[PDB]
């Protein structure tokens, strides 16, 4: 299914030598051992990505197609609002890894920055993206909760988050999809005991 | 994601190559550059063909895995 | 160097291996008093009846011997003001990271170099059995006298023994037989046993580095692909 | 150039702890031989630790050696196993005129189960 | 016999007296840890010479720990919980009652 | 592997393989490994030009294997016909890429360095013999310990070891640079002839005993 | 082991008088046509593997075994030379010993160079295979 | 291949008041429903002798529960269920282990407390509830190990 | 940055410093070419360096 | 410190075992007049027919000898006025008392102390098998001389071997084996006849530190603890 | 156990499994290890924005295990779980009982001196890692020797240590200080940098190697 | 069986290393005068004490040249 | 030395010149050779050579009277 390193420069080097009479050194250093090696563990990166990539299709895709979507384990985001003192006057610089904490006793959360973000001169509000330091619900946190910046520039006057984040969802083995999964498929069957069974449930005064 | 075969790939590599010079166009069987040229085109072929091959087994398993029927 | 014709002498000089990579070194304010080196032969001579019988077995371990102390005055040093005292201790120490984690843990260098400015000579040293000796005594109240025993690796000039290339002309690899294994992997039950058979009847029956250019060591391994592709017999041969 | 060489011993039981035994070794010798019929190995143990109250019989114990040094990528980094077999009898052995003890273990390669079941009558 | 296994036996060198003879009981108390044993003598050898002091071998068999010397009581763990208890041998233990599984 | 020789005035075949091999009896398969016809060695020149590819005459060369490929008969195929070719293929075959000598030595320890070139025509430049000999060597020593992507533990500190000029630097500097160089088993030794100093440029040379 | 020459057997539980698995795994293996010891499992290390193996001395199965280096640079001492210990003229190899030459079937059937045998004359090597 | 069950546990197996700690939800596994319709439909192999005078026997069935409380009857089975299908794939036949999720065990013990709780009224009867306390850290252990234990296998 | 080797000529030589990419083991990846001073005239070392 | 015109000069002290536990302070009031300290490696050559093999296996155990005399005018003491026959034969008591108390193999408390606080330097360490040399000569009649001789066993910053916490997380005495142990003792002996002949059935059918989370080592004992308050079988499996 | 990295400028991924394990081929261990897609590591920082637990740039920060731990299929979990917090799951995680550092550094060798407190609201103050380490030191040292009632030998004797201000005694507190830090495993070794004796204060000040 | 005489059979004592194990074949290249030999490992034999070296028996047997 | 040869050995036991009646040259033992092996501790830097055989016994004993 998938060669390794040996397997395909092996067979380069091989391939070199039957083709042309004019290379016989192969020694460490090399030009063309290099540029053989370079090419064999190129290759093998591309081979390592088709075996993930049909993974992840035996995983989710062949079920993904009845509307049915998995659950994947992400960070916490949202949108923060910052509000300055008074107007800018020149550009301001918040590097990313800039560091946020709830100053409120009951919520120990803190988010970050992952990418860089300025402010123009001429602005006065900027908006600017966090992103939970924490996997799962941990990250999910009411509306107004920062309140803090750990950057300590004075022209920050107060921050918030806007909206509450939510979309730090939980990990779910595919054991459960798949049982729903089957579940579903099984409600289906027509003229059967079991289904018949099954569709007499429905209405809540039927029980034994 | 489609086949590629050797020589149609070793001659797209050709033809790239010869893009802003002109002290490479000889391509005999004896040349050491057309040796490179045809293991690193060999090498891509199977690549394609193994990938294919890769994903027909995955679709199967696929199918194995969804409905649980081994 | 030594004092005569040309300028000052340099000293002694001793290089340990730093464990975060890199290298720190050692060199003694005073030289020496005595500098032993033995050099033996592995070498034995038996007299038969009427003629003389020699025979040697190479090079015998080159043994370094040398006792030193350290002066009383201070000295300017690379970093700081370090008396002999201080001198002898970090010596001491550095001794003892090579020693005292040797068997135990892991140290980073594989040996130590030894630098002889003055004999102009060099050598890779590793301690001898004896090992470190220091002693002070009643006529040398301020003083320290250190006595260490080593034994020569090899000479400096060379490269290491893991550190070495061979020649390795052609393909090093044997990728006829690779895949010949990875083939024959997926045959079926069947399929070997009978390759086995095949095996046997061909052996029962017989009496009666990789480059396919200047050379036919790779030749069987070869046909060995061909067969199982092609398909000799249900399995294959040889 | 002489090759440098710093050996070091480890050892695994499977019934106290492995690393605990392996740390007072001592020596050992391991006795293996197709011309006979049976494979044999000893083991000398310091005196530190009272072993004949510890080490009980028919225990299992793996040897690990370590050819040459890790850090320098050399072909012996693989801690290949040495022998493991079942031991059978741990003594006491000391002469106090040289003043020194030291305590014996030696077993055989997984042959001791079969050659003391007798199919008897 | 089935308590072979368990049992101590060497050769012990004590010291050149001839209060030790073949057939009789031996008691020995350590001191390294406060620990009594129990032996039972099968072979002595001796060995007298002005060259080098004057020896006794004393060899030993079946023996065990946790003496006691009140009247030769010897060691209580001698007499365990499978001295006594045993039953008729018998097949149906191993392979012949597989087939018997009516 | 193979010494080189050359025919002097009226000397005799027998006469090589008895002084090179000790026994006389030797030079029968001798003949077979420089291709003689059997006026195997001969003075003359315009008695050479009967057939010239296959004798030796007075101030031609000759080859001298090794007494264990004095029997193989495919050292006998090879050296039959290659003549000398056998250098080339026994020190091997490269690619050349010292395209810009003079630039290479302007920048050393330096990164992206060295470039594939161009000769004859419509074909990647290559290198053999000595030549390719130097280039590797003068490549490893450009190199630092642990940055080819693979069999790392190739190269040199000479990157590493700038420093204030003093002696012991200077045979630090020497004894990394005999390292370098003896790494290859093709070379048998190295040892310095000169070191040198000019303020704050190092200058010296080394002697290499390359195998014949 | 040799599947082709060997026929069907009915090997008892009971062929050795209370003895041990040994004893009567040494049945089952019929030296030295099979080599039977215990060593060290290569393929999966940390555990013994039981090894029952035709004999390497065939010329194909010979070429199977791994191949180990090492040079004389590993030597410390050697004692190694030829012996006239063991020498015989006439192999043969005897079917299970109920078979007996007068009351039934041929007896045996033996192999001998005319050379070898001026040395060392009728000297006979007789081994038992149960299971022929 | 499945090793011989109890008389009294077979017979066991085949078939207001709340607390505000923890409740009950009367949900079945997916590896517990497969046991139960396994030992309904075939008749699986049972032993004749009745010396383990524990568990079940004289304690579950001795109790007044059974008659006095049904429904918490039921809880006690359905534990019993989920008890002996988790013990059932990882002695023998590890297949159906492939069936068993973190819910599985975590309403299970949710169960147990309820009923727990509700037996500790009861001082007669505490010998029941000896046992499923130990029981109920022996299901916290799967809960907090079962995610790793299919991975590694 | 912009500058790479022909340009660590270019202001090396005119007496700027410059940091210089070095892509792989010594440790990150990045050492300083020179310790030139802006002085005009690079003829003399205590100016110059 | 030594007298280096710094600071004044500090004397050797020995930390000897008390029998109730704690220490004695001996502390010299003349130094010693000569100090020897060995420091052996346990290298080995062995010499094969093509090439030298050297092996090494680490730190070796030093050796500390050292000899002196006791001053002879009385000397005032931190709780005594004691002259120097007084002090030689405490020493001689001292040591006399540590030796003759270790009959047990070793003494389960404390070795020696050795505080080398001439150069900056401590160790634990023991009588060596010379021992306690006491003479006095002819010569220098009213003066005695003592010569000591020990081993080291290890430095006095670190802690002993075996007394180290270790990380101890989770649980290293489980209950789950010992309330199985109980319940299997409770059992009765046809229940465990039982028992054994499922566990005999099991394995035939085989062919043909610890944490309750994130640890796979205990989860045999969680199902051992079950199978006996639920009846799979009559008796627990495994 | 394992190691930190930190990304560099265009890092081939490669070059980090061999930079600390001399092979390259253990890059797909290492990958699985940390839980990375296919971009391994990228210069871009925008990318990252993308799929950031699962996609890595330049100076973001990469777990290394140890050899023996390579291939540990649960390893490979929990270090999927623990991403740069894993030092939680050696040093560990214990309730916090220094309620001032402000109080018992006045009062010093004592009962009653620590006590539970509270971080937050209504959970329990846990104090973890280093902070837990720094307690597990802390609350040792002040114990003396005999105190806990199971385990003894716990704790120090620095209560005895109380002599008269000569040189010998502040090197027994020297003593019994390193003595009783590298008690504990979870420390490699201790050694002292420097000592002050005031006319009735001992202050010295020591180095201690905690694991990772 | 036939030419048990003519073949080399001993017991060799090289450097220990855990490569060498029972039932493998064992090749040696004599540097002395440039000669090549095979074996045939029979038996094996450790020893590893700190109080001199490490060592590793190889006994052999069925030993021919020109390998 | 191949292997079945026969080897002779004469000792002097005293002085030609002096006329004693040692001078006789006696044979001291005659036999054929049956085994020849390399000896050598390298260790102690010294090798040898043994050759051992039996008095014409070798000829008989190998001689069996097969059926």
């Amino acid at each position: 299914k998938t060669r390794k390193l040996t397997n395909i420069l092996s067979k380069l080097i091989d391939k070199t030598m039957a083709g042309t009479s004019k290379i016989t050194d192969f020694t460490p250093g090399s030009a063309s051992r290099s540029l053989l090696e370079a090419v064999s563990l190129e290759i093998e990166q591309f081979y390592i990505l088709t075996k993930e990539n049909i993974d992840w299709g035996i995983q989710e895709g062949i079920i993904e197609a009845f509307d049915f979507q998995k659950r994947q384990s992400k960070r916490a985001y949202g949108d923060v609002t910052i509000q300055f003192y008074q107007p800018l006057d020149m550009r301001m610089y918040i590097p990313a890894g800039t560091t946020f904490t709830s100053t409120r006793q009951e919520y120990p959360q803190q988010f970050e920055t992952l990418v860089d973000y300025y402010a123009e001169p001429d602005s006065t509000e900027i908006v600017v993206e966090v992103y939970c330091k924490e996997t799962g619900v941990a990250g999910n946190v009411p509306e107004g909760t920062i309140n803090t910046i750990a950057s300590g520039s004075s022209l920050i006057r107060s921050v918030n988050n806007e909206y509450s984040f939510n979309t730090g969802t939980k990990e779910e083995s595919q054991e459960d999809f798949k049982r729903r999964f089957h579940s579903f498929v099984e409600s289906r069957g027509r003229a059967t005991n079991k289904s018949v069974r099954y569709g007499a449930l429905q209405i809540p005064d039927v029980e034994g | 994601m489609k086949t590629r075969k050797l020589t149609n790939i070793l001659s797209k590599l050709i033809d790239k190559t010869m893009a802003g010079t002109s002290k490479i166009t000889d391509f005999t069987p004896g040349s050491a550059s057309r040796s490179l040229l045809e293991a690193v085109s060999l090498e891509i072929e199977q690549f394609y063909i193994l990938t294919k091959e890769n994903i027909d087994w995955g679709i199967q398993e696929g199918i194995i895995e969804a409905f649980d029927f081994q | 160097p030594q004092s005569d014709g040309i300028s000052n002498l340099h000293r002694i000089a001793l290089r340990f291996p730093k464990e975060g990579g890199g290298y720190d070194m050692y060199r003694f304010k005073v030289n020496p008093e005595n500098y032993t080196i033995d050099s033996p032969q592995r070498t034995t001579a038996i007299k038969t009846k009427s003629d003389i019988v020699i025979e040697d077995y190479g090079k015998d371990i080159e043994v370094i011997n040398f006792t030193g102390t350290t002066g009383f005055r201070p000295v300017r040093e690379a970093d700081g003001l370090k008396t002999g005292k201080q001198k002898m201790e970090e010596l001491q120490s550095r001794v003892s990271e090579y020693a005292m984690q040797g068997g135990s843990g892991n140290v980073s260098g594989s040996y130590l170099q030894f630098f002889n400015f003055t004999d102009d000579s060099y050598y890779k040293v590793h301690l001898a059995p004896q090992g470190l000796k220091i002693t002070r005594s009643k006529d040398e109240p301020l003083l320290f006298r250190y006595e260490i025993t080593l034994v020569v690796i090899g000479s400096l000039t060379e490269a290491d023994r893991s550190a070495v290339t061979t020649e390795e002309f052609g393909n090093v690899k044997p990728n006829a037989s690779q895949r010949v294994d990875e083939g024959i992997k997926e045959l079926d039950k069947n399929a070997r046993k009978t390759r086995d058979r095949n095996n046997q009847e061909i052996s029962r029956r017989e009496n009666t580095i990789y480059n396919p250019r200047q050379s036919t060591n790779g030749l069987k391994g070869n046909i060995d692909n061909m067969a199982l592709i092609i398909g000799y017999g249900d399995g294959g041969v040889s | 150039m002489r090759r440098i060489r710093r050996p070091k011993v480890r050892i695994e039981i499977v019934t106290y702890n492995g690393d605990e035994f392996g740390a007072k070794l001592l020596g050992f010798q391991t006795k293996n031989s197709m011309e006979d019929d049976s494979s044999v190995f000893q083991i000398n143990m310091a005196g530190d630790t009272y072993w004949d109250k510890l080490v009980m019989a028919n225990d299992i114990i793996r040897i690990f050696i370590t050819p040459n040094d890790d850090p320098n990528d050399k072909e012996g980094k693989q801690e290949r196993l040495i022998q493991v077999g079942m031991v059978s009898q741990v003594s006491k052995v000391g002469s106090y005129g040289n003043d020194q003890t030291q305590f014996r273990i030696t077993g055989q390669s997984f042959v001791k189960p079969f050659m003391k079941f007798g199919l008897g009558v | 016999y089935h308590g072979n296994p368990n049992f101590y036996a060497g050769d012990i060198i004590v010291l050149g007296d001839p209060k030790y003879d073949l057939g009789k009981r031996l008691f020995i108390e350590d001191k390294q840890r406060g620990d009594t044993w129990e032996f039972y003598i099968e072979s002595v050898e001796h060995k007298f010479d002005y060259k080098q002091g004057y020896y006794t071998t004393v060899g030993v068999t079946r023996g065990l720990k946790d003496a006691i010397l009140e009247d030769g009581k010897g060691s209580p763990h001698r007499f365990a919980g499978l001295w006594n208890q045993s039953s008729d041998f018998m097949g149906g233990l191993m392979g012949e009652d597989t087939s018997k599984e009516l | 592997r193979f010494k080189k020789h050359v025919v002097q005035h009226e000397e005799t075949m027998q006469a090589i393989a008895q002084r090179y091999y000790g026994d006389v009896s030797y030079w029968i398969d001798l003949v077979e490994h420089n291709n003689l016809k059997y006026p195997y060695l001969v003075e003359t020149d315009e008695e050479k030009m009967k057939d010239p590819e296959r004798l030796a005459s007075t101030g031609d060369t000759l080859i001298i294997p090794i007494e264990s490929d004095l029997t193989d008969v495919s050292a006998k195929e090879i050296n039959s016909r290659d003549k000398d070719v056998l250098v080339e293929l026994a020190l091997g075959r490269d690619l050349n890429i010292t395209a810009d000598e003079k630039y290479f030595n302007e920048h050393g320890t330096s990164d992206n360095i060295l470039a594939f070139s161009t000769n004859g025509n419509g074909d990647l430049d290559t290198v053999k013999g000595i030549d390719n000999m130097k280039q590797q060597l003068q490549a490893r020593l450009l190199t630092p310990r642990g940055s080819l992507m693979l069999h790392p533990n190739y190269g040199s500190d000479l990157h590493n070891l700038f420093g204030l000029n003093i002696p012991e630097q200077a045979t630090l500097i020497e004894m990394e640079v005999l390292r370098t160089l003896t790494s290859d088993n093709r070379v048998k030794s190295a040892n310095l002839i000169d070191w040198k100093i000019q303020g704050n440029v190092y200058s010296g040379q080394f002697s290499v005993e390359i195998k014949s | 082991s040799w599947d082709e020459f060997e026929k069907l057997t009915e090997v008892s539980a009971f062929t050795n008088f209370d003895g041990s698995l040994k004893q009567l795994m040494d049945m089952v293996t019929a030296r030295p046509f099979n080599e039977l010891f215990f060593k060290n499992s290569e393929k999966t290390p940390g555990k013994a593997q039981l090894v029952l193996r035709k004999t390497p001395f065939n010329p194909t199965e010979w070429r199977a075994l791994d191949m180990i280096k090492v040079p004389t640079e590993d030597f410390i001492e050697e004692d190694v030379g030829k012996s006239d210990v063991e020498t015989y003229s006439i192999f043969t190899a005897t079917p299970a010993g109920m078979l007996k030459e007068l009351n039934g079937d041929v007896f045996s059937k033996p192999q001998f160079h005319p050379e070898l045998t001026d040395r060392y004359g009728y000297t006979k090597f007789e081994v038992e295979n149960i299971y022929l | 291949n499945f090793i011989p069950q109890p008389q009294g546990l077979l017979r066991f197996l085949n078939t207001s008041f709340v607390s505000k700690f923890y409740t009950p939800q009367l949900q079945l596994s997916e590896l517990a429903k497969k046991v139960l319709t396994n030992i309904k439909t075939d008749d699986i192999p049972v032993l004749e002798r009745e010396f383990n005078d524990n568990t079940i026997i004289h304690k579950a069935n001795d109790t007044l529960l059974k008659v006095q409380a049904p429904r918490m009857y039921m809880i006690l089975q359905s534990i019993v269920l989920e008890a002996y299908a988790i013990v059932n794939c990882f002695v023998e036949n590890p297949s159906s282990l492939k069936y068993l999720t973190e819910e599985d065990v975590s309403i299970t013990r949710e169960n147990l407390n309820y009923v727990a709780d509700y037996l500790g009224n009861y001082d007669d009867y505490n010998s029941v509830v000896l046992d499923l306390r130990d029981l109920d850290l022996c299901f916290s252990a799967i809960e907090l190990q079962l995610p790793l234990i299919k991975k590694e296998a | 940055q912009i500058y790479e080797s022909i340009d660590l000529d270019e202001l090396n030589e005119n007496g700027i410093i410059s940091i210089e990419f070095v892509r792989n083991r010594t440790n990150t990846f990045f050492r300083i070419v020179d310790d030139v001073t802006t002085f005009n005239d690079k003829s003399d070392p205590v100016k110059a360096e």
